[PDB]
This record gives C-alpha cells, structure tokens and sequence, in this order.
C-alpha cells in the first residue's frame, strides 16, 4: 500500500484506497437501481467523486478475500 | 456508513465539513474520540489500522472481592 503512495507521488497523481474484501453483493460496487428504495452509486464512482481530477490513481486492496 | 465516521474520526475532513441537513461549514476537529471495542475481528482493515490496541486481561475472584468491598 506504501508503494501506492510513492507511485502516486512520483506521478504526482492523487491516491484514495477503497475498501473492498468486505462486500458481499454487486449494488454496492455500481449504485443500485434508482427504483429500489435509498438508492446510493457504487462505491467506485464515490471515490470518482472524492478526486477532482479525470486521471488519479485508485488501489484495490486484497482482493482474493447473496451477491 | 465507513467513511461517514472516517470523516468524523479524522480532524482534517471536518474543517468544512457540511452534514446533509445544516448544510453550514463547521469545525468538528477539537475533538479527540478514545473508544472502546467488543470485538475487532468484524473491524474493517483501515480502522484497525489506523489505531492502536490495547488488551484488558480480566479479572480474578480475589481481585474481585476487594473491587466489591472497597467500591
Ligand atoms: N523497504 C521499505 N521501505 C519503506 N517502507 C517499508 C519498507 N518495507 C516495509 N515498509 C512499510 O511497510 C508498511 C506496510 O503497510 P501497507 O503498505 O499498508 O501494507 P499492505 O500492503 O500489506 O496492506 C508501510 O508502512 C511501509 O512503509
């Protein structure tokens, strides 16, 4: 995760981790539909949000760890 | 709700922080959160990172009877 911040530094490039591992369905990586009741975007396009750029970086963390 | 204490627990992201009902910039940095923890298994990874753990061993019935008298 470090090397994420040197790559991030070196590019100069903004760096946001997202949590994932955890999950458990897929409404949660893209927004579930608007219909369904509390409709909220998916974790991603958060992070999306979170930088004002078009091309930061983004880490995946431990992925190798119902919907 | 992960990031919605992340940007509680962390000073830097409440200088302007505006809640979705006072929608007003507000400083909620003077304070310094020491909590208290069940269980840290079900603890997401960067919460566990980012503090620090500290263990309470128990307790013993001698102990225990001196607890009860003296408080
Ligand atoms: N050679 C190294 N130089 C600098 N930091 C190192 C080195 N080896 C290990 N570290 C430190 O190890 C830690 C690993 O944390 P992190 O990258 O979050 O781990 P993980 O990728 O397993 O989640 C970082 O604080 C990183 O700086």
């Amino acid at each position: 995760t470090s090397l994420g911040r040197s790559i991030a530094r070196s590019m100069n490039r903004k760096f946001h981790r997202i949590s994932l591992g955890g999950v458990r369905d897929e409404a949660e990586i893209r927004g579930h539909r608007r219909t369904y009741i509390g409709a909220m975007p998916g974790k991603l396009i958060h992070a999306m949000k979170q930088v004002g750029v078009i091309n930061p970086v983004i880490l995946l963390d431990e992925i190798d760890k119902r919907g | 709700p992960a990031s919605a204490m992340l940007e509680v627990l962390d000073p830097e992201q409440n200088n302007t922080f505006t809640d979705h009902y006072l929608d007003v910039p507000y400083d909620l940095s003077k304070v310094f959160f020491i909590t208290t923890a069940n269980t840290l298994q079900t603890i997401p990874r960067p919460l566990l990172d980012r503090m620090e753990v500290i263990e309470i061993p128990g307790y013993t019935n001698m102990e225990k009877q001196a607890i009860a008298r003296q408080y």
